[PDB]
This record gives C-alpha cells, structure tokens and sequence, in this order.
RNA sequence: GUAUGUAUUUAUUUUAGAACUAGUUACUAACAUUUUUUUUUUAAAAAAUAAUUAUAUAG
C-alpha cells in the first residue's frame, strides 16, 4: 500500500487497518535500589476501515 | 552528550593534582586505572606519570650542590645520555636533571603537543571555577565518599524498613487498645525446624557451681526485686 | 479537585490524578519513614506530612513534587494530625505527652508549647479557619479541649 | 531476561525567611527500527549509480 495504490483504501470492499504501537505502555518509576523498573499501563489495538 | 574526548593527554591544572592526590591517599598507587576515572581529559598511564614524576614527595627538588652538580658533569660524561640511569644514581626526577645539565653547559609554539606535561608545573586557576570542574569536583567527592557494597547498603536500608514496620505494629495494637481489644503480639516464624525462640528458656543455661558459701536470703531478694519490676512494668510501663 | 496523596506503610507516598490508576509521582527515599497523616498548606504551594521519625516534612503542591523540618515533638507511637492557621502562618501539631506544638510556618521556630488536662495522648488538632488564634485538640483521654 | 528473596488471618481462650523561573550534568531502564564514487568555483557547474531486514541475547 504505497502512495501510488493509495485510493485503493477506496473501494467498495470491506478492509481495516490494524495498528499495535499503543498496545504496550508502561511507566518507569525509582525502585529501593538505584536503578528504575517499568510497570506496564492500559493499552489499545487501532483498528479502523 | 559529551563528544568524545579520543586524545587525552592535556596540561595539569590545580583541581587535576588535587584529586589525583586525595585519589591516591585512599585508592592507594598501584590502581591507576580507578584513579584516572575519577578525573576525566587524563589517562591512567599519564596518572602514573604525573605521580611518579612529579607530586610524589619523596621526589627530589632543591637546588643542585656542589657536588651534585660536579657529580652531574662526571656522569654525563661517562654515561653518553642515558637520562635514567643518572637519574637514578642521584635519587632526582629526570627532567630536573637534564634542565640542570642543560643550565651547566649553557655557562614551544601554540598548537604543538607537550610531551613533557607530567613533569612540568601547574597551572592555577581562574577565580570562580569552570562549569566541568564543578561537576569533576562533585563527582569526585561522591566516589570517595563511599565505603559500602552492595549487600552491606541493602543491610542499612532493611535495618530501617524493619524498624518502621515494628513501629506501625505496635501503633495498630495501641489503637486496639485504647479501643478496648487486646490483640498479642504475634511472633516471627521460624525459618527451620529447630528454630529457637529465646523467651521460652533459658537457652543454654549454665549453673553457676555452688561453692561452700550460702545463698538462700539473696535468692529471695532478687527474686522479690525482679518480680516487683515486672509488676511495675505491667502497671506504669518502665 | 483534580489530584490526590495517599500515603502506606511501605515507607512511599504517591500521587494520583482523579481516575487514571497510574501514579504520576512515586516520593520515596532511602531514610525516608511512613507517614500517618497528611495535610495542605492554604496557600496551596505545600502540602506537609507527619512523618515517622518525630518530623515533618514538606513538599511542593505544583509540578516536580520535591522537598521545613518541623521537629521538636515526640510522636512516633501513635500517628497524630496536624492543622494550619487560616490566614497561612501557622502549623500546629499534637504529641504522645499530651502538649501541643505550633511552630511559625515562615520560618519552621517553635513558637509555644501548651500542655492539656488528662494524662493520655493527643492525636486530632484542629484550626478554626474564620476566629484567628483558635485550636482544638483532644486524644484518648475522652474530653474535647478548647486551646486558645 | 533469569537466579534468589520478600508480602498475602479467619474458625473470638473466661478478668534570615517569603514568592517567580527555566536549562546542564551524571547514573539507570527486556522501553522504543534520512544512501555510495567524486570533481569545479566562491549558492551555482559537472560526472555517477543501483519490486523492498531480525522476536532471535544471560552470570
């Protein structure tokens, strides 16, 4: 799907875009120690026609 | 965030020496490489340099007697410029001898690299300071501040977790208290099988093999002094 | 209205935005004791804890949440509260010997120190926001004492 | 990423201060994917060249 297909989104038939890059968060804290650690955040699939 | 520094050979300012002194004082002279990190633009070889040449006290630098210096004509003719050795058979630093061999026989541009660095004077500095030498100071005085590992300062920080967590316990059994609700302290568990727990025995007790003399009056004074004090503990509270 | 402080025996304080579930700033330290009460300042740029360790420490209230040392009372027993003048100058605590303290919020001195009736200890000290130089405290002896 | 450790009680035992402001350093984090060969002048001139990448790392 490049930018010379690009109407092809377009046409009558059903299609979707999927799309991960939120689906894992996470948030970095201080722990007792000196180095930090990550704890993992609510997320969301993007998927759209 | 700092490019990198691929050369690191440089002219020794005041802060550089100090550190490399107070480095040595506890890191001790046969860590080189653990000296130099301390003090970033320098390199553990010209560490050993400018400690072997130059700030080490035992090092010689008065002016030449005269017997030194006739001793210092003598040997540089017999010896054709082999520095070392001459300066090891007078308990001098090289370059002072060859500077004071060179003011007997006498009777740098900008941009060029001084190979001599170590072995030439410092360079006091400007009255506030530069910024990265605060924070060469800053450093500095944190890594000779510590004297721990990593079990030890663990220690340190659950010795103070457990204090904390005693605390809270004893302040929910006080609530209880003044609540009417009598909660006992429960204990620890044990870890084992055979575990001891040192309020329900005497652990090893060892009699103290009676002797010709009589104790029986003393036996009731402390019995009676101990069991008064656990009363008074129970009433008022120590 | 929009954030809030909680505070645990695991010797952390956290921040919490109103439904996010996330804490936005995790206050802890190595030497850092729990505290069992917090409060804010009415000017609204601190909000103090009572800490463990007989103290009381205070933070921001705007962003970058960082850390006076109100000290000169012993209440490490029992987890005692603390309340604010309302015109912002004064901060007034509580004891486990049945005394209030309140110090100068200006500038952390011990102003007075103003002992009570009944032999058990003092936890809830309350300001009245509207009559200047009006506090009440009252512990685990029973009765409701009225300090000026 | 492992090792390893720590946390998880109910079935009731008798009575000198106040305010405003932004970036610089270190360290840590299994958390995250804008071509090649030159030449020439002091931006412009030349020459050139070819249906598309891994979920895999531990004492």
């Amino acid at each position: 799907l490049n930018s010379s297909n690009y109407a092809e989104l377009f046409n009558n038939d059903i299609k979707l875009f999927v799309d991960d890059t939120n689906v894992y968060r996470v948030t970095v804290h201080k722990t007792f120690e000196g180095n930090v650690a990550t704890k993992a955040i609510n997320g969301c699939i993007f998927t759209l026609n | 965030p700092p490019v990198p520094i691929y050369v690191k050979g440089g002219v020794w300012t005041n802060v550089e020496d100090q550190i490399l002194k107070a480095a040595v004082q506890k890191y001790g002279t046969h860590q080189w490489s653990k000296v130099a990190s301390l003090l970033q633009k320098k390199t553990a070889r010209q560490s050993e340099l400018r400690w072997n040449e130059y700030l080490n006290p035992k090092l010689n630098f008065t002016e030449f007697s005269k017997e030194e210096d006739a001793q210092l004509l003598d040997l540089a003719r017999e010896l054709p410029n082999q520095w070392r050795t001459i300066a090891d058979m007078m308990a001098r630093p090289a370059q002072v001898c060859v500077e004071r061999y060179n003011r007997l026989l006498e009777s740098l541009k900008a941009g060029d690299i001084n190979p001599n660095a170590e072995t030439q004077m410092a360079r006091p500095d400007n009255g506030d300071l530069e910024d990265e030498e605060k924070e060469m100071l800053a450093e500095a005085r944190a890594r000779l501040l510590n004297t721990q590992g990593k079990k030890a300062t663990r220690k340190i920080r659950e010795r103070m977790l457990e204090e904390s967590k005693r605390i809270a316990e004893l302040q929910k059994r006080r609530e209880l208290k003044q609540a009417g609700i009598n909660v006992a302290i429960k204990k620890p568990k044990k870890k084992y099988g055979t575990d001891i727990d040192y309020n329900e025995d005497i652990v090893y007790e060892q009699a103290p093999m009676p002797g010709i003399y009589d104790t029986s009056t003393e036996d009731r004074q402390i019995k009676k002094k101990f069991e008064q004090f656990e009363r008074k503990v129970n009433r008022k509270g120590l | 209205g929009s954030k809030f402080i909680s505070s645990s025996e695991d010797k952390t304080v956290r921040i919490w935005e109103n439904q996010i579930n996330v804490p936005i700033k995790q206050i802890s330290d190595t030497a850092q004791h729990s505290m069992p009460f917090l409060n804010v300042h009415p000017s609204q740029n601190y909000f103090c804890a009572q800490s463990m360790d007989n103290r009381i420490y205070s933070f921001s209230l705007k962003p970058k949440y960082k850390r006076k040392i109100f000290k000169g009372h012993s209440s490490a027993g029992y987890g005692i509260s603390l309340a604010f003048s309302g015109d912002g100058r004064y901060i007034c605590s509580g004891d486990s010997k049945s005394r209030l303290f309140t110090w100068d919020w200006n500038t952390s001195r011990l102003l007075n120190n103003i002992k009570i009736p009944g032999n058990k200890p003092i936890t809830q000290v309350d300001w009245h926001p509207q009559e200047t130089s009006k506090v009440i405290c009252s512990g685990a002896a029973g009765k409701i004492y009225v300090c000026d």
